[PDB]
């Protein structure tokens, strides 16, 4: 890994943890290949033979381990472990039939979410197949949910070697788009053709985007869509590339703003010294967030708190 | 019309009733006293020390059903016997190490401890101390003298103290030892020696192979220490014990250093403690906890609860079917009494283990009661 | 329109803003027409006679204002004001000249902003569009920002009848993405062709889905896209149809849980009696977004923070 | 991104977090404390009379969700103020007749009671008073003398006193009077005043429309009456008290007359006789009581048991879920207690009702606690 690059820098108390996530991504297929050096020097290749084959996940992460555990354990002050982590959040399947379901259920729970409400004289929604005996849309029996438009479930094929993999299968409807009282016929909603398997794709599932309706021209509309699973990085960077992992011999110092004592950014100015683009690049992105909504990599919602890292030069004097 | 007999039977008992209903009844009873004549066992000695060594021996190195290992031990968890503030969160330790933890005094190596050591880690003259066989101090000089330290390296063993200044620092040598992998964690106050009891056997149950640790914390200091923070991490921690023994400053310092919110298992006193011990659905289901343990609650003495130490690694890993410790030396408080009642099936427990002497009757016979014994 | 639909709530004293909001609305044409309601009846329409003229809107909006000023403003207790919004954020222009260069410093503070790295032999980012002399791709000067796929303006031949737009013009990039010392040629960064106006279009740019990147492959990627402009509107609701606004004559209890002093949910519930299921369907959004990652109309990101809206039915006795 | 609000609304109100876990528990307790601000209820006068009256006021031609009835009654069932021992059994009778249990002054009618029956029962002067408005004084002269049942004939109600010779004639009066027509009854000892008041809630349950009867034997007796024996025929009889109230000579020649084995629910005191009534899966299912009455037990003075008397008919055919009845004055049993905790889901009680002054606020607090509310 290379200083200020994008990419996880775990403390050493939290090595083994952080090597988890590196050793689930392997078995899960999110990590295609794991580059470790200690210090400054590549030492090892940790890559499955066959991404295809368990034994061969299993084996690339007990590797993983064995090669960083002593010296994550033992590292002194100074030292440090880069992973260069060819990831790819696409092929990420999930390896054990409790988490797959685990999934499903994340999913399922989404079911009952309506995409379009029932049409009215005054709002476009749901309205029926066929047209009342005058000639005019009449409203559809329920909302457009989830639940119509596609079923959830583990692949047919699952296994722990090609992975439990939750797979979602378009629906049918019969029911349009429109207003109630309107002559102008229903408009077809187009339903998933793409994004069908959901392997918890190195990625945690967009609800925003996932399963979510496209509805072009509104009060004139001309089409209706609803995507299939759209997932988010579980980090912020991209689906496909590669991140780099770094242990150091630092300490964690959690600083929370809302907590009764924390190091207050005077005394944080006076326990270490930082480095001023470090602070800067996060200041822009933080006040481009706030001014206009703007998402950066630089700072970040997580658990309920947006947030930054720093680290710091050393020491103050005194 | 009849059945074949075994050959060594001392009787052919033929059963015959008139109504079938009188049978139905007559076999019902014979089927209860029959099955219900064996399982409320007692496990104490003369001294406090001889109690953890009938624990030792009936659990470690043995043969018992319920034993938390059948082999000879390579670890020795060594509390001070009047120190219960030392060796406080030492239970997870016994129980992942698959260790005794045992009480020696504080200036002379007990003769019966040491037996027991030599006993269940199998020190012999004629095999060799390979660098694996290990003793475990958890506590300071205080509570376990240098002359026992001294006296058990004379042996021939490795000998680690897990100590610090004080029960805080203490308790992180302890926690650091046993080692934070499943994101999770336990805290409890300097004088929550109570609740460190009632949840020394959940912190004992082994979750995918490791014990969870047990961290004391100044639960009336303004933030936790930079050792507990550090120790802690990125982890999910449960507080045990009320607002008198970790104050809310406490708890909002461990949300802030883990990012994760806390959760907090705590009642009026220590017996109510232990009753939402037994309550909370991540350490026991309800009518699914089926094996228990009864010990002192402290309020006669606190250093009394050294039973319940020695006691909880052995319910954390009892059977399939983890137990609780009942805190309760004259008297179950209504809190226990509701508690149990939920816990336990309709159908009642199956195992109670009474550890140490000054137990009053009327606490038995209560849980007995309870879990339908 | 109706007590419970979906659409906003303004109370007596912000009513001022909000009228204002549809104001700027009817302006800049977001807005085609606006049924107003005096309690359950319907008493006027306000919709410009012709959308393409600048006083027709004018004249619209000072119509809205004179027709509800003094119902809004002496608005009685059990009295409310109901406004169906017939809107088409697709038919937003930037009317006023200040606003427009308002929303270009918006897209403009955006410009620093990095959407990919330079890349390095641990990671994939950006490379040169030639190979160097022993045919292995070599890291770009600069990583790609929004300033680099984008330049943005007002568009020519505006006014205050037609408009001013906000526009967008895709740039050139002549470097790819690929790793330093791969031999495996850089993939072309495919720029916006579509979404390229922005008047404030009814709607607020959303930054986390606009000038977006989007890596396609994984292992060994195939493709690297860039979004246009991608909103999200003023409110929850698609880009055209319907909104209902009511004010009432209630006052406005804001309670933010990060304050130092709030109403406790304890003493809340002291003042007041509440719906159970306005409480409890509130309550089932908020579990299954944050134990599933379901996203809900019910509860909802609204200036940094997540938001529950309660009417309660009264005052407590005693 | 809001929804519309009513127009009577006092207030808007947003409430906003930068963490949706402390959203999520600001809502939750905001839910809690909204739900909690109201369920407990207190049916109680100045005197036990007033209180039999609050409860028909309460439960008989009412409106209240619980009520029993919600028409004008055409059926009385009037007890003696002091005299428990003869309208013991009365309760079911009230709840199969769809009547209000109240409670008289021995020599003159109370004007509060006359009131009521009058307003219960509809009586009016330019109306007919048929063949069918009765009332059914459940006692002997000494109980409810001859001057209260003139006045009541007065009125122009048809009036049938169930009275014998003692209190096991009148008993058998009553439930002569009640069905015995789904082959089961209940029975109880002379002295068992407090195990009728324990038993009289299920009595009073409806099972395909009719109420179970109860009938007083002499328990200390060689075998029960032919008038006992007659009513009860070859039915199935649940027993209730212990050996005290109903020798095992009496339960034997219940066996014997019956053809069937009786039941027997029982504890060493009446408390207990009370939580075990609770405990018995006939009269209630483990984890759906919902409904609860609490009424004095009878350990300061042995008459005060007449609120339960008045009150289990109510208790009975409460909602669509039986009550019971939990006798507590100053204390709840350790009993009660874990057959409170057994009976109630998991979630908790729905609707607690206190029964008469005098009853300790221990008491009250204490169920509240077990029902969670």
């Amino acid at each position: 890994a290379t200083t200020g690059t994008q990419g996880y820098t775990v403390v050493k108390n939290d090595w083994k943890k952080a090597v988890k996530q590196l050793q689930d991504g392997l078995k899960d297929n999110s990590i295609g290949k794991i580059t470790v050096s200690f210090n400054d020097g590549v030492v090892g290749e940790v890559a499955p033979k066959s991404a295809n084959k368990k034994a061969d996940r299993d084996a690339a992460a007990e590797k993983l381990y064995n090669l960083v555990n002593t010296q994550l354990d033992k590292l002194g002050d100074g030292d440090y472990v880069d992973f260069s982590v060819d990831y790819n959040l696409e092929n990420k399947i999930i390896t054990n039939q409790a988490d797959a379901e685990a999934i499903v259920t994340k999913l399922n729970s989404l079911n009952e979410k309506t995409l379009i409400d029932i049409a009215t004289k005054d709002t476009f929604g749901m309205v029926s197949k066929t047209q009342d005996s005058e000639g005019k849309n009449v409203a559809a029996t329920k909302a457009l949910k989830v639940k119509d438009v596609a079923t959830f479930g583990l692949k047919s094929g699952g296994s722990e070697d090609t992975g439990y993999v939750v797979e979602m299968k378009a629906g049918a409807v019969e029911d349009k788009y429109g207003k109630v009282g309107d002559s102008t016929a229903g408009i077809a909603i187009n339903l998933p053709s793409t994004g069908l398997e959901y392997a918890g794709k190195g990625t945690t599932i967009d609800f925003n985007k996932t399963l979510k309706v496209d509805v072009t021209g509104g009060s004139t509309p001309s089409a209706v869509a609803v995507s299939g699973f759209v997932t988010k990085d579980d980090t912020d960077l991209a689906k496909s590339g590669t991140i780099n992992v770094r242990v150091i011999n630092a300490k964690e110092e959690s600083i929370d703003i809302d907590a009764s004592s924390y190091t207050s950014a005077e005394n944080l100015a006076k326990r270490y010294v930082f480095d001023p683009d470090e602070i800067s690049e996060a200041y822009k992105a933080i006040v481009a967030l706030q001014n206009d909504g703007i998402e950066s990599n630089l700072v970040q919602l997580v658990n309920g708190k947006y947030q930054v890292i720093f680290y710091p030069e050393g020491k103050r004097l005194e | 019309n009849d059945t074949i007999a075994s050959q060594d039977t001392p009787a052919k008992v033929v059963i015959k009733a008139n109504k079938l209903k009188d049978l139905k009844d007559y076999v019902d009873d014979l089927k209860t006293y029959n099955n219900t004549y064996s399982n409320v066992v007692t496990v104490a000695g003369e001294d406090r020390i001889e109690t953890a060594i009938e624990l030792s021996s009936k659990y470690y190195n043995s043969d018992d059903k319920n034993a938390i290992t059948d082999k000879a031990v390579n670890d020795i968890v060594l509390v001070g016997s009047t120190s219960i503030v030392d060796g406080l969160v030492a239970s997870p330790l016994a129980s992942e190490k698959t260790a005794p933890l045992l009480l020696t005094s504080k200036d002379k190596l007990d003769s019966s401890v040491k037996s027991e050591i030599k006993r269940v880690m199998n020190l012999k003259s004629d095999t060799g101390i390979n660098t694996s066989k290990k003793v475990y101090l958890a506590g300071g000089v205080n509570s376990i003298s240098k002359d026992v330290e001294n006296e058990l390296k004379n042996m021939g063993l490795k000998v680690t103290r897990l100590s610090g200044e004080d029960r805080y620092e203490t308790s992180l040598a302890i926690a650091d030892e046993i080692g934070l992998d499943n994101d999770k964690a336990f805290v409890v106050g300097g004088t929550g020696l109570a609740d460190a009891m009632s949840i020394a056997p959940v912190a004992s149950q082994l979750k995918d192979g490791d014990a969870t640790p047990i961290v004391v914390v100044d639960g009336k200091a303004k933030e936790i220490s930079d050792d507990a923070k550090s120790f802690l991490g990125t982890s999910d921690v449960d507080i045990i014990g009320g607002k008198n023994s970790v104050s809310k400053e406490i708890e909002e310092s461990i949300d802030s250093a883990t990012g994760k919110t806390p959760d907090r298992i705590s009642g009026d006193d220590r017996q109510a403690t232990n009753a939402e011990v037994l309550k909370e659905d991540d350490y026991f289901t309800d009518g699914e906890v089926v094996n228990y343990f009864v010990a002192k609650d402290g309020s006669t003495k606190e250093d009394q609860l050294v039973d319940a130490l020695a006691a909880a690694p052995i319910a954390g890993r009892f059977k399939e079917s983890p137990a609780p410790i009942i805190l309760a030396t004259d008297t179950l408080s209504s809190d226990q009494n509701v508690a149990v009642s939920k816990a336990v099936p309709k159908d009642g427990g199956t195992n109670l283990v009474q550890v140490g002497k000054g137990i009053a009757s009327s606490v038995i016979n209560k849980m007995k009661d309870l879990l339908d014994m």
